[PDB]
């Protein structure tokens, strides 16, 4: 990218693309991904089935975690009953109980975190729009391996070229003009500046 | 300074380099060209001895 | 939005990008060297002997995927030491951000010629090439 048209304030690249200068600095130097295009109709139609698959995954992980925790609780109760049978120290029994409770809380929170990741993936996919960012590379690669055939992501000046060649100048200009028609002053100044 | 890095990228593309290093070198090449067109426009300017 | 960032670090940014990668144990190199060598032999057989078995096709694809993952999974830890190797030759008028790229070039050059299952040490073997490569690059500016 030519240095002048993205650094000198006002950065005309930012005004053209409606992107914050910090965002442009990040995307240019390969620090974040951006979306080039999305097949909105295809994802809109496939939302039902994809929700079904996400729910299947969620119920599978929940069932596995619940069964594993139930088995651990049963073995822990058996251990405590054996401690009662062996007549050991009551405080040592409470130490064993506290350790088992710590293990259970740890494992249940691990499953909670994993389901949080699982739902965050869906949340990110649901509202996908062009000119967004995904800083976390783990999140981006997960989105890739899940729905590569449902979105297009890129990084660097190639993404900028892709965005530019998909630009309908006249439609955006007239949209800005009609926004200028309304008297919303705070938005009117931004509309005028971008129109310029 | 520009031509060195352009040739290194040309050499790394056809050797099947991993993604991280080619990304780093592309960033470096972009910074080098930016220094070429206008030095001192960003961060620490390039300076000779 | 008239936003700006300090951007006083770049090499720190790269090392942040690769810093989450864990280190490798003493004999962790062979675990993946065996996989990559088996994958190379498998792909040679595929390019020579083909259409022999349908299950063999999926098995060979799987082992090639294993070899590729191995090639990707033994490179990350070495950057935390290539940066240190480069830092020993800083201040000579050439940015260490320049040194790191040729250091990685030497790294791949050494890794592709590691050994044939022969007992050795990966780290010193890599350094044997990295030092000479970066010093050659530094001298090349003369």
């Amino acid at each position: 990218t030519h240095i002048w048209y993205f650094k000198g304030v006002p950065s005309r690249l930012g005004y053209l693309l409606d992107l914050a200068p910090k965002d442009l600095e990040k995307i240019i130097y390969f620090a974040a991904y951006v979306i080039t295009s999305v097949d909105e109709e295809m994802r809109h139609n496939e939302l039902s089935t994809l929700e079904a698959e996400m729910a299947v995954e969620r119920k599978a992980v929940e069932d596995q975690r619940d069964g594993e925790l139930e088995a651990r609780a049963q073995k822990l109760e058996a251990d405590l009953a054996e401690l009662e049978a062996e007549g050991a120290k009551a405080d040592a029994r409470r130490k064993v109980r506290d350790g088992g409770e710590r293990e259970m809380r740890q494992i249940r929170d691990r499953a909670q975190r994993e389901l949080d990741r699982l739902e965050d993936i869906w949340s990110t996919f649901t509202k996908l729009a062009p000119k967004q960012l995904i800083v976390d590379e783990n999140l981006y690669r997960e989105l890739v391996d899940r729905y590569g055939e449902y979105f297009t992501g890129a990084m660097g000046a190639e993404s900028i070229q892709k965005l530019i060649e998909n630009f309908d100048i006249d439609a955006e200009a007239e949209s800005l003009r009609d926004v200028i028609r309304n008297g919303k002053g705070q938005k009117k100044l931004r509309a005028l500046k971008r129109l310029k | 300074r520009v031509i060195n890095r352009n040739n290194r990228l040309k050499r790394l593309i056809d050797l099947g380099a991993p993604e991280i290093i080619v990304n780093n070198e592309k960033r470096m090449l972009q910074e080098s060209v930016d220094a070429l067109f206008d030095n001192g426009r960003r961060g620490r300017p390039v300076t000779g001895p | 939005l008239d936003a700006q960032s300090p951007a006083a670090d770049l090499v720190r940014v790269y090392l942040n990008g690769i810093g989450k990668t864990a280190l490798l144990n003493a004999a962790g190199e062979v675990e993946l060297a065996k996989r990559i060598e088996a994958g190379l032999y498998a792909e040679h057989l595929l390019e020579t002997r083909k259409r022999l078995g349908e299950n063999r096709k999926r098995d060979l694809a799987a082992v090639v995927r294993d070899g590729e993952a191995a090639r990707r999974h033994l490179l990350e830890a070495n950057l935390r030491l290539v940066v240190s190797l480069a830092k020993r030759y800083t201040g000579r008028g050439m940015p260490l951000l320049d040194l790191i790229q040729e250091g990685n070039l030497g790294l791949i050059r050494a890794m592709e010629k590691f050994d044939y299952t022969k007992g050795f040490k990966f780290s010193t073997y890599a350094t044997w090439w990295i030092r000479q490569a970066i010093t050659r690059g530094m001298a090349d500016q003369s």
